[PDB]
RNA sequence: AUACAGUGAAACUGCGAAUGGCUCAUUAAAUCAGUUAUCGUUUAUUUGAUAGUUACAUGGUAUAACUGUGGUAAUUCUAGAGCUAAUACAUGCAAUCUCGACCCUUUGGAAGAGAUGUAUUUAUUAGGAUGAUUCAUAAUAACUUUUCGAAUCGCAUGGCCUUGUGCUGGCGAUGGUUCAUUCAAAUUUCUGCCCUAUCAACUUUCGAUGGUAGGAUAGUGGCCUACCAUGGUUUCAACGGGUCGGGUCCGGAGAGGGAGCCUGAGAAACG
């Protein structure tokens, strides 16, 4: 039923043009992947060609990557805080791509007190945000993946301007 | 430049806040070529455009058109007019014929309802905008 | 136990002030048992994109874990090997004891311990009968089949010339991290 | 009703009809898969259990498992493509013409086409694992003398059949084997050559 | 239609194969291969409307399921083969040996080499690249992806493919004063000399070509082809010489 | 603003006419 | 032919059925004719390259055809029993290359030090080709309900010896990862002879024009959605009214009504 045909719309000069030919399936449209919180939950689709899309109806782990440390983790996703597009999906804790979102911070904690043996000073130095969010327990993350496409609910952590901007925002 | 809800970037460009070697924030650019110059406005600039040729994910090829700006009320995109003589066979005779070509401007330029620009094809940037503004004067 | 489950399950039973985190109570008789399931699962050759990412997710979860079942895990990989005559007497090693069997336990042992720091790093607990006195008994047994035997045990040379290059290895990262 | 009573050790099965309501009516009420003792069925069914296992109604739609009526209803039936059609419930009652059973375990006195005959097995095993495990043979032992032969007699012709034996080790897939091995060692040997001869060009060329 | 065709009308059919217009209502639809469906030659039409070898479909099939007719040092089975420029086709049992070239008229002559001439095809260079692992190799016209190939090799330079290995054995840089071959357009079949590339970014290039009674015609740059210097081309050449 | 619908519209809508019937007994307390 | 072996119905697997054929109701830049791009995409097959990272070969978690028992008024309607296989369905396994002391021998051996899949997702780093790239390609850290890396077949029985059917093997077939190529498909740039003002406003009245972000798409894209800007065409005629295309071929559709799905590379399928 969904479909992308440019042919429904008005003409640039507003005339409104007639139907026409029947809905053709290389013009075709999915129903959207409202992915939500909870136990891992995805349904292979079968798409053009021999290729195959996943659709992440439901998921609660993703990989996350500390860029200014250059490190990924797997970490649980706590729950949506602010997303651009539309606030509902806040208000129903959608997962889609550039949502904000937060993340239990716990394997970046244990892997920094590895690594720099502090919970070799100066390296060890981090934004103060970024510390005072450890002290929380969640940390605000940005999913770069898209979950209605290739299954999986990768990103990374925000920081500097990223981070007063959306805490701004918030 | 943050007017908006979503932030602004360069996709995929990092600016490493721990090593903080620069002052400024790394910038990424291109030249569009067929000999068309760069400026550095875009180049030292601070804006941030995914439809600028020289900054943005587009590229410019197929065909390089000229005309006139028409109107310039909008958000990065304009209107040019290009004017021509049509010849009807029938009355062996010219009539004047222009038409109405959208285009997108980069904040890169500034643009006066006047001026002549030169504009050059690029992917389908929204229903009408198929071009990218490239030279003005 | 179950594969397909195994890296969720990892994520959500076993992860620090998880919701389905095993109880302080409880730890002290889960714990055995969650031991021993991940050191078989560890065991698995890394042949393959999934089979290395498993490994790295069973190594990856040992910070989770308190201090001293990191040194029971520890203990269980050191405990097929038999190191105790060789510091017992004058650090002579026994004829016997030098197989290929033997190089190939000390491989396994001496795997877990070089992944096991590169997780762990600085926070890694060193214990001497746990770890470093079958980490240095490996390293002896290199030398000693590597003089003693004749080239024509060109295999059994060349698994101890990688007990040797991998002893080496795990020394000078120990010392680096503790 | 008629009963058709089948024991798979056998491979056997027969009809019998009924006329008395009331072992019929010890039938009522059950489901398929449940079990009943034939001593209520007849004194000759005494010591018996039968499973209800399937049937048909007088007016010839089959029951199915797992919907739970005493008449019939459209059902979206099953194996990709899937049909609405027609079904009894599985609930036994009088709407049944003919109830199948399985005997589980056997009674003191022994049926006449039943427990007394046999149908052998139509075919034998054909995979060579499957042979070994039939006649339970050791590693050692080769299958290839225990296959199973049937003879087969044309007026007064007369000779065996055997079948072929699959997943068989002959020498013909040790040489498969062998060469495919030898084709990615050669292949991954020239490789590595014009690799190195490619290395020499650049190094003649600088 | 709603998929790929696979009927091809006789008088859709190229204007080149010289069909007969009165045979029947389909001609031979080339199967897909090394080259275009338009700038190609099946090998029933070859085997039966020029060599006149064969007498029907049925003949040329037999022909083939022989494995007689070899295209490029490889045995075909396939009756619509597409066979198209500079390919080599050998028949062992005739000792013929077949080198597929443009006449001046613009159609492919049945053109006979040696058996020497026959161990190599020539291959103009239609791309460079990199492919995985960071192994050079370039594709010619004919589809053929060789690995490790010269670095000196660029884009419209022409190789020498020996057909036993499939090796480059020479290559023929795109130069001014170099022997070239009109494969495309109104000028095809011709051979000249290149006297000057003009070049149009983001358009296509134009290039002047000179024969050898000095007349000059242009054409595109993808309708040349690099055969040699001037006066030793690198292969044997039709009747003509592709003058006029 | 009005496109989109986000603007209420309350034109008659001919698909929607006559959808349902009213009750004429009306609410069950008098 | 003491496993089978010639031929071979039936049945399971594999491929194909989107080609071909037929009629013209519709629609006046909608298709279409010429012309251009895909640095914006998918592509069965063909052709050319391309994967050293219990095993003298695993299971039924399996059935058809087939044997046999029946129900029904009855069908390409049926259920109960009993078998048996795979290129069906599942599962699955003592090597090479760098730096090279000894400069021992001066091709050379060589102590020791090292290095070693592919596929998906994200983050980060370097970056031969084109005018032009965040292109090609390479590397690092992780991720996967996640792949793939011959448990396949025909013909023949050569070379070695350590006589064991010991080791080592010739030509083909069918598979399979990625790239290129071909057959295609999808969008797309510019231009394109009717009468009209007694058709002067139209679009925005469930997007109209544009930006940002997301969802979907094989992808670009108001294609759809959230927020925000107030616009776009037109007296050089917008909007509206009247009247199959191009040249037997090439295009364009459609085959109880309407809605919804399904496989396949390709259909909104004449199934
Ligand atoms: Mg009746
Ligand atoms: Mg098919
Ligand atoms: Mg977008």
């Amino acid at each position: 039923g969904i479909s992308r045909d440019s042919r429904h719309k008005r003409s640039a000069t507003g005339a409104k043009r007639a139907q026409f030919r029947k809905k053709r399936k290389f013009e075709l449209g999915r129903q959207p992947a409202n992915t939500k919180i909870g136990a891992k939950r995805i349904h292979s689709v079968r798409t053009r060609g021999g290729n195959k899309k996943y659709r992440a109806l439901r998921i609660e782990t993703g990989n996350f990557s500390w860029a200014s440390e250059g490190i990924s983790k797997k970490t649980r996703i706590a729950g949506v805080v602010y997303h651009p597009s539309n606030n509902e999906l806040v208000r129903t804790n959608t997962l889609t791509k550039a949502a904000i979102v937060q993340i239990d911070a716990t394997p970046f904690r244990q892997w920094f007190e590895a690594h720099y043996g502090q919970t070799r000073a100066a390296s060890a130095k981090i934004e103060s945000s970024v510390e005072s969010q450890f002290s929380a327990g969640r940390l605000y993350a940005c999913i770069s993946s898209r979950p209605g496409q290739s299954g999986r609910c990768d990103g990374y952590i925000l920081e500097g301007e990223e981070l007063a901007f959306y805490l701004r925002r918030l | 430049v943050q007017s908006e809800r979503a932030f602004q970037k360069q996709p995929h460009i990092f600016n490493n806040p721990k090593v903080k070697t620069s002052k400024r924030t790394k910038r990424w650019y291109k030249n569009a070529g067929l000999g068309f110059k760069t400026p550095k406005t875009a180049i030292e600039g601070s804006y941030i455009d995914k439809k600028c040729p020289f900054t943005g994910l587009v590229s410019i090829r197929g065909k390089i058109l000229t005309g006139t700006v028409v109107s310039t009320k909008m958000h990065r995109t304009i209107v040019i007019r290009r004017a021509y003589l049509h010849y009807i066979p029938k009355y062996n005779r010219y009539e004047k014929r222009h038409k109405n070509v959208p285009v997108h401007v980069s904040p890169a330029f500034r643009v006066q309802v006047g001026d002549i620009v030169t504009v050059g094809q690029c992917r389908p940037i929204s229903k009408t905008v198929r071009f990218n503004v490239v030279k003005v004067s | 136990l179950d594969d397909t489950l195994f890296k969720d399950e990892i994520t959500t039973f076993l992860t620090e002030n998880g919701s389905q985190s095993i109880k302080a109570e409880d730890e002290k008789v889960v714990m055995p048992y969650v031991l021993r399931i991940f050191f078989g699962r560890a065991q698995v050759p890394p042949t393959s994109g999934q089979k290395r990412s498993r490994k790295i997710a069973v190594i990856s979860v040992l910070p989770n874990f308190k201090k001293p079942y990191i040194n029971d895990f520890l203990s269980l990989a050191s405990e097929r090997l038999d190191y105790n005559y060789f510091f017992g007497n004058s650090h002579q090693i026994n004829s016997s004891k030098a197989t290929l069997k033997t190089i190939r336990r000390m491989t396994g042992f001496v795997n877990i311990v070089n992944s096991t720091l590169s997780v762990l790093r600085t926070n890694f607990p060193l214990h001497t009968n746990s770890v470093l006195q079958p980490l240095i008994y490996s390293i002896a047994m290199a030398y000693y089949v590597l003089d003693t035997e004749s080239t024509e045990e060109v295999h059994l040379r060349k698994m101890a010339s990688n007990l040797r290059q991998q002893g080496l290895k795990c020394l000078s990262s120990v010392f680096e991290f503790v | 009703m008629k009963l058709n009573i089948s024991y798979p050790v056998n491979g056997s099965q027969k009809t019998f009809e009924i006329d008395d309501e009331h072992r019929i009516r010890v039938f009522f009420d059950k489901r398929i898969g449940q079990e009943v003792d034939g001593e209520a069925v007849g004194d000759e069914f005494k010591g018996y259990v039968f499973k209800i296992s399937g049937g048909n109604d007088k007016q010839g739609f089959p029951m199915k498992q797992g919907v739970l009526l005493p008449t019939r209803i459209k059902l979206l039936l099953t194996k990709g493509e899937r049909k609405r059609k027609s079904v009894r419930g599985a609930i036994v009652g009088p709407d049944l013409a003919v109830l199948a059973l399985v005997i589980v375990k056997k009674g003191e006195q022994e049926l006449e086409g039943l427990t007394d005959t046999t149908v052998p097995k139509r075919l034998g095993p054909k995979r060579a694992n499957n042979i070994r495990k039939f006649f339970g043979l050791s590693k050692e032992d080769d299958v290839r003398d225990f296959v199973i032969r049937r003879e087969v007699t044309k007026g007064e012709k007369t000779y065996t059949k055997a079948p072929k034996i699959q997943r068989l080790v002959t020498p013909q897939r040790l040489q498969r084997k062998r060469h495919q091995r030898a084709l990615k060692v050669r292949n991954a040997q020239a490789q590595r050559e014009a690799a190195a001869e490619y290395a020499q060009l650049l190094a003649k060329r600088l | 239609a709603r998929g790929p065709k696979k009927h091809l009308k006789r008088l859709a059919a190229p204007h080149h194969w010289l069909l007969d217009k009165l045979s029947g209502c389909y001609a031979p639809r080339p199967s897909a291969g090394p080259h275009k469906l338009r700038e190609s030659l099946p090998l029933i039409v070859f085997l039966r409307n020029r060599l006149k070898y064969a007498l029907n479909g049925r003949e040329v099939k037999a022909i083939l399921m022989q494995r007689h007719v070899k295209v490029d040092g490889k045995v075909r089975t396939d009756t619509t083969y597409p066979a198209g420029f500079m390919d080599v086709i050998t028949l062992d049992a005739t000792n013929e040996n077949f080198r597929l070239v443009y006449d001046v008229k613009g159609r492919f002559a049945v053109h006979r080499i040696t058996d020497e001439e026959a161990s190599y095809k020539l291959g103009k260079v239609k791309k460079v690249q990199l492919g995985k692992k960071g192994v050079p190799y370039v594709v010619t016209h004919d589809g053929r992806t060789i690995r490790y190939p010269d670095p000196n090799i660029k884009v419209n330079d022409t190789v020498k493919i020996d057909l036993a290995s499939g090796k480059i054995t020479d290559f023929i840089k795109f130069d001014a004063g170099k022997l070239v071959y009109v494969t495309g357009g109104r000028n095809l079949g011709r051979i000249g000399t290149i006297v000057h590339k003009e070049r149009h970014d983001g358009g296509f290039d134009l290039v002047h070509i000179k024969d050898s009674l000095d007349n000059t015609f242009v054409t595109r740059l993808n309708n040349v082809f690099v055969i040699g210097e001037q006066g030793k081309p690198y292969i044997s050449l039709p009747k003509g010489k592709g003058i006029k | 603003k009005a496109s989109k619908g986000r603007k209420l519209n309350y034109s008659v809508q001919d698909p929607i006419a006559n959808y349902e019937a009213p009750i004429t007994s009306g609410y069950k307390w008098s």
